[PDB]
């Protein structure tokens, strides 16, 4: 690559997501106080955060290494390229769950009570990792696309017209529209019970700010990019993707920094462990 | 007129007493263990852990067989525990859910508790049928109470925060008896082994001996700063330790009518909330706020040990006839069981 | 009024009581301790075949 | 104040089809597991069936399986025991027997009356030693019996119990694990027992004592019910 | 384990869930402590929203169930027991308005309106009670009316300065008890004067206990 400095930025880039998701799903263990209904989804963002990070990423590092040609054959290929498309897709889906919670415990503060408030939740924990293994294992279990290269071992994910538009879909662009509608709902009920000093005004918006941002700029590179390059036929530079795809992935390692960090149990359970 | 020479006859009678306690001070004890082997280290571990109480736990008693177990908690619910299986035996709802106190009878027929209700309830394990049910209420404190503790199958001693304590007869229900003297709300009990002299610690930071069957105070012991919270017997029954919020434990002696040692220290400034002794006397368990709950050696004043695995504080704290375990409650609605 | 006169009787009354030496309570003390200290199952740990708690 | 009270009986053709009811007052019905135990004539006791407390245990016998089926009724207070496919085998009169199961528990303290049935025509042993022994009056004597397996466990409890009969009488719990006694029953009764030989100790009998002695195990199931002992003047 | 001890489990079982069945039932409640000092009028508060030691009342409006705990009858030290009220949702104090020109029976020199004040000094600021909000309710204002025409502010704090009329003297009593609070970034008071008023009294309680309710909600985001 372009110096080995890129090298020790993405090996400390893995150490680090995989470091501080152990850490997470420790904590939550432990701690003894850490079993509510909210705390669930973290668990389950956790888990899924770090199973991409020990075993999916490491992969690419070695394929893109040197050369873009796969080390083994048809052994490796279909599992690499299978976690890749149901770990992360797990992720995004496990953001916009935690979201809709937020939103029906503060416009609906009556009918979620402490047991539908369960229920939904687990229902929930589950679609999500369903619908993961759906797309993942859909060009392969049903036949489509490629997802068998050839002797050249260019290990990439199927590139059908349309299994591109229909997990693109199915993965990003209903979850970025659900956060964005519940997350501008949330913050002008915010605004609205403050006014009937300044901080408890100019926090709200950049803690909603700082959230939807994280989201998204992590994110809507790429999957556009995808959409975009076979349906409408353009080529784009080897560089380009590259890059898109270690964005994608380092989206991981901000996504514990928010739900987990700015808390106030958790930070206080992390001082608390040395 | 009379009031002044009444004041300086009461303050030389005191001066007196004073002289005379200070006279009969031969030495301290810390001399005469200077060469005792000390004990090392404690280890202890738990063994159980009971968990069913969605509230705070504020108190507890061990059964006369060393198996069975009580708790309550602001929850409005008394369990009944097999310490050996971690079971369930009983689950008794309260009319009223502000209860700070428990107690288990030595027969094991009748279990009783008190709150801010100023009524002590008496409960009955072994009726006919398969349930259990009020058997006696006792009205007349015009305060909470705070202990409980049962003379026999038909006799119960209770203090509340009016100031008394009395004796109770449950067949009739009526106040055989009544202690007075403490200038501040009562806060701890403790039958002595005969079973006919009790003490009790008050806010007011003192404790008095009470004899059960002429109704009259004999000793009254001073020494601690702030208040007291928890009182114990010695094994012999010729001693007591005590417990306040200036975060200092204190053996007193009844014979020499002095005290002997203090279990102080410099990382503690936390108050004590339980006391409690060994099978032998060598050991003094005592309970934290932070949490933490510490072992001293009785005879030099050494932490033998730590048993931290709460994460509220402490507040109640046992151990068994035999002596094999020592129980914990915490504010974080668990019991652990540890042995040594 | 009364109270002044009931606490100097309270006062004389428990200043009638006969006291000992420490040293011969803390003796006292100690030889019981030394005593029964061989059946102290905290204090002196014992094997877990006769343990009941056996986790 | 404990009552029981037993609907249905009488003759019936073999494969006749009908229900045995019992009826409970006086006590907290959802908390007691129930029993049937049947009794033919010229024969001992024989267990039946058990339900426990919420219906999340059942059990049936051997010969009874296939055959029959029991269910309580929580509100009402009731227990049912449907009848179907009878034979000639069946002519017993069966009693409805409670208990309750916890640390300390004495299990089968009250029997019921039970209602007459009759139609118009391994596992643990318990044996017992003599059928018949005479009694002297104002003197002490002692019924022994033995098991073919051991019954004592790791806990250290034993399961033996003792029931009398008084002729034309329900019967009644004596003494339940072998060292207990029972509330109600006077002191003159003592229970022994070493291992698998179990002897029941008398201090003196009376003319209310006469009666017939049976011996229980209740290790596992099926519970096996030791031949009565006729006591003779 | 063998036939006697598989029935303990089943037993157990069954209390535990009988236990957590009852668990459920009384945590969908709202707790409210009443306080207040003498006659200022919490036996008014309870007849206009009702239905020894600690006295308990029950009472619904809006599909939310409602319990309050008076425990005016204890005369013992506050200190002692004051930590099992911690987790309430929410403090309900009841001043008298009519209590200026009236001090104490057994003491002449301590305005009754003074202690009242200290009273809600302590409460407000306490370790236990820091993120609990407070209602205050000030009852007796018809007599407050009547008495205000003839008599000065001026005795209780001769610092007033102003017309001896309703609102110019009302607005700086309110004021009196509001800057007693020294945690405003976490605390929030609710004012209302009444005196022998209808529903309006229950009402409020319930648009506090709303907002108080939402705005807990909304701080476990870190959003608030
Ligand atoms: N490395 C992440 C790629 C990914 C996650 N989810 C997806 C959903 C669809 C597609 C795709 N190639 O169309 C790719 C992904």
């Amino acid at each position: 690559v372009f110096g080995v400095l890129i090298l020790t930025l993405l090996g400390f880039l893995v150490a680090a997501t995989f470091a501080w998701n152990l850490l997470v799903l420790a904590t939550i263990l432990r701690v003894r106080t850490f079993h509510r209904v909210p705390h669930n989804l973290v668990a389950s963002m956790a888990v899924s955060d770090v199973l991409v990070a020990a075993l999916v990423m490491p992969l690419s590092l070695v394929h893109e290494l040197s050369g873009r040609r796969w080390q083994l054959g048809r052994r490796l290929c279909q599992l690499w390229i299978a976690c890749d498309v149901l770990c992360c897709t797990a992720s995004i889906w496990n953001v916009t769950a935690i979201a809709l919670d937020r939103y029906w415990s503060i416009t609906r503060h009556m009918e979620y009570t402490l047991r539908t408030r369960k229920c939904v939740s687990n229902v929930m924990i589950a679609l999500t990792w369903a619908l993961s293994a759906v797309i993942s294992l859909a060009p392969l279990l049903f036949g489509w696309g490629e997802t068998y290269s050839e002797g050249s071992e260019e290990c990439q994910v199927s590139r059908e017209p349309s299994y591109a538009v229909f997990s693109t879909v199915g993965a990003f662009y209903l979850p970025l529209c659900v956060v964005l509608f519940v997350y501008w709902k949330i913050y002008k009920a915010a605004k609205f019970r403050v006014g009937s000093r300044e901080q408890k005004e100019q926090r709200a918006a950049l803690m909603v700010g700082i959230l939807i941002g994280v989201f998204v700029l992590c994110w809507i590179p790429f999957f556009l990019t995808e959409l975009i390059s076979p349906l409408c036929s353009c080529d784009i530079p080897a560089i380009w993707k590259s890059i898109f795809l270690w964005l994608g992935y380092s989206n991981s390692f901000f996504n514990p920094l928010i739900y987990t960090a700015f808390n106030k149990n958790y930070n206080s359970a992390f001082k608390n462990f040395f | 007129s009379e009031l002044d020479q009444l004041r300086q006859e009461a303050e030389q009678l005191k001066n007196q007493i004073r002289d005379a306690r200070k006279a009969c001070a031969d030495a301290t004890l810390s001399q005469i263990t200077n060469n005792i082997d000390p004990v090392g280290r404690i280890q202890m571990r738990t063994r159980r852990t009971l968990r069913g109480h969605l509230a705070k736990i504020y108190a507890m008693h061990w059964g006369t067989d060393s198996r069975l177990l009580v708790s309550a908690s602001q929850d409005g619910k008394l369990i009944i525990w097999d310490s050996y299986t971690t079971n369930k035996v009983h689950a008794i709802p309260l009319r009223s859910s502000w209860v700070m106190t428990c107690a288990y009878a030595p027969s094991g027929n009748y279990v009783a508790c008190g709150g801010l209700d100023n009524i002590c309830s008496i409960y009955n394990l072994k009726t006919r049928e398969g349930n259990v049910r009020v058997s006696r209420e006792l009205a007349g404190h015009t305060g909470y109470l705070s202990c409980c503790r049962f003379l026999d199958d038909n006799q119960i001693v209770t203090s509340s925060g009016d100031t008394t304590c009395a004796l109770w007869d449950i067949e009739t229900g009526q106040q055989t008896t009544t202690f007075t003297g403490h200038t501040g709300d009562v806060m701890s009990l403790s039958l002595a082994p005969d079973t006919r002299l009790f003490v009790s610690g008050a806010c007011d930071a003192s404790a008095k001996l009470w004899d059960v069957r002429e109704g009259m105070c004999r000793q009254t012991f001073t020494g601690h700063e702030s208040d007291i919270n928890a009182i114990c017997f010695f094994p012999n029954g010729n001693a007591f330790a005590t417990g306040s919020d200036d975060a200092t434990c204190r053996l007193f002696d009844l014979r020499a009518d002095q005290e002997l040692m203090t279990y102080s220290h410099d990382n503690i400034i936390c108050g004590i909330t339980s006391v409690s002794f060994s099978k032998s006397g060598r050991l003094l368990l005592a309970g934290y706020d932070d949490f933490n709950c510490n072992v001293w050696d009785a005879l030099k004043a050494d932490r033998a040990g730590v048993l931290a695995g709460h994460d509220n504080r402490v507040s109640c704290l046992g151990v068994t006839d035999d002596g094999m375990a020592v129980a914990t409650g915490s504010w974080d609605s668990f019991l652990k069981i540890w042995n040594g | 009024i009364a109270q002044a006169r009931k606490l100097v009787e309270q006062l004389k009354m428990e200043a009638n009581i006969d006291r000992i030496k420490v040293s011969k309570a803390a003796a006292d003390l100690m030889a019981y301790c030394e005593a029964h200290a061989k059946e102290d199952p905290l204090l002196t740990p014992v094997p877990a075949s006769e343990n009941p708690f056996r986790e | 104040d404990v009552q029981l009270v037993e609907s249905g009986g009488g003759l019936v053709q073999p494969g006749g089809s009908r229900k045995l009811s019992c009826s409970a007052s006086g006590f907290a019905f959802s908390s007691f597991g129930m029993h049937w135990v049947r009794q033919a004539p010229e024969k001992g006791l024989e267990w039946v069936a058990y339900i426990s407390s919420g219906s999340g245990t059942i059990y049936y016998a051997d010969t009874v399986k296939g055959r029959f089926t029991i269910s309580r009724d929580d509100p009402k207070n009731t227990l049912f025991l449907q009848m179907t496919s009878l034979r000639s085998e069946d002519t017993a009169m069966y009693y409805c027997v409670r208990s309750i199961y916890y640390y300390g528990s004495s299990p089968f303290d009250f029997w019921g009356q039970g209602t007459t049935l009759t139609v118009s025509s391994s596992d643990i042993v318990m044996t017992q030693a003599t059928s018949s022994v005479p009694v002297t009056p104002g003197e002490s004597v002692s019924i022994s019996c033995r098991s073919s397996k051991s019954l004592l466990h790791s806990n250290g409890n034993t399961y033996l119990y003792w029931f009398l009969q008084r002729p034309g009488q329900s019967p009644q719990l004596l003494i339940y694990r072998m060292s207990n006694l029972a509330s109600g029953v006077p002191d003159r009764f003592s229970g022994s027992g070493s291992g698998t030989a179990f002897t029941l100790t008398i201090s003196r009998l009376e003319a209310e004592d006469v009666g017939v002695y049976y011996c229980m195990q209740h290790l596992e199931y099926p519970l096996t019910f030791g031949a009565g002992t006729k006591l003779e003047l | 384990l063998s036939a006697e001890d598989k029935a303990a489990v089943e037993r157990s079982k069954m209390i535990d869930r009988n236990l957590r069945e009852d668990g459920e039932k009384a945590a969908r409640e709202v707790k409210l402590l009443l306080l207040g000092a003498g006659e200022s009028g919490k036996n008014t508060i309870v007849k206009q929203m009702k239905i020894t030691g600690i006295v308990e009342t029950h009472f619904t409006f809006k599909d939310l169930h409602f319990k309050m705990f008076d425990v005016g009858a204890q005369r013992s030290e506050r200190k002692k027991w004051i930590h099992c009220f911690e987790g309430v949702t929410a403090i309900i104090f009841c001043v008298a308005l009519s209590d200026y020109d009236l001090v104490l029976a057994e003491d002449e020199e301590m305005n009754r309106m003074h202690a009242s004040m200290k009273l809600f000094d302590s409460i407000c600021n306490n370790k236990w009670f820091t993120d609990t909000s407070i209602i205050l309710f000030l009852n007796k204002k018809d007599l407050f009316e009547e008495k205000i025409k003839k008599s000065p502010l001026t005795i209780c704090y001769p610092e007033y300065a102003g017309s001896n009329t309703y609102e110019e003297a009302a607005a700086y009593i309110q004021c009196q008890f509001e800057d007693l609070n020294k945690r405003k970034d976490t605390k929030e008071i609710y004012t209302h004067f009444t005196c022998s008023t209808d529903t309006k009294n229950v009402q409020f309680v319930f648009d506090a206990v709303t907002d108080v309710i939402i705005k807990n909600n909304l701080k476990d985001c870190g959003l608030f």
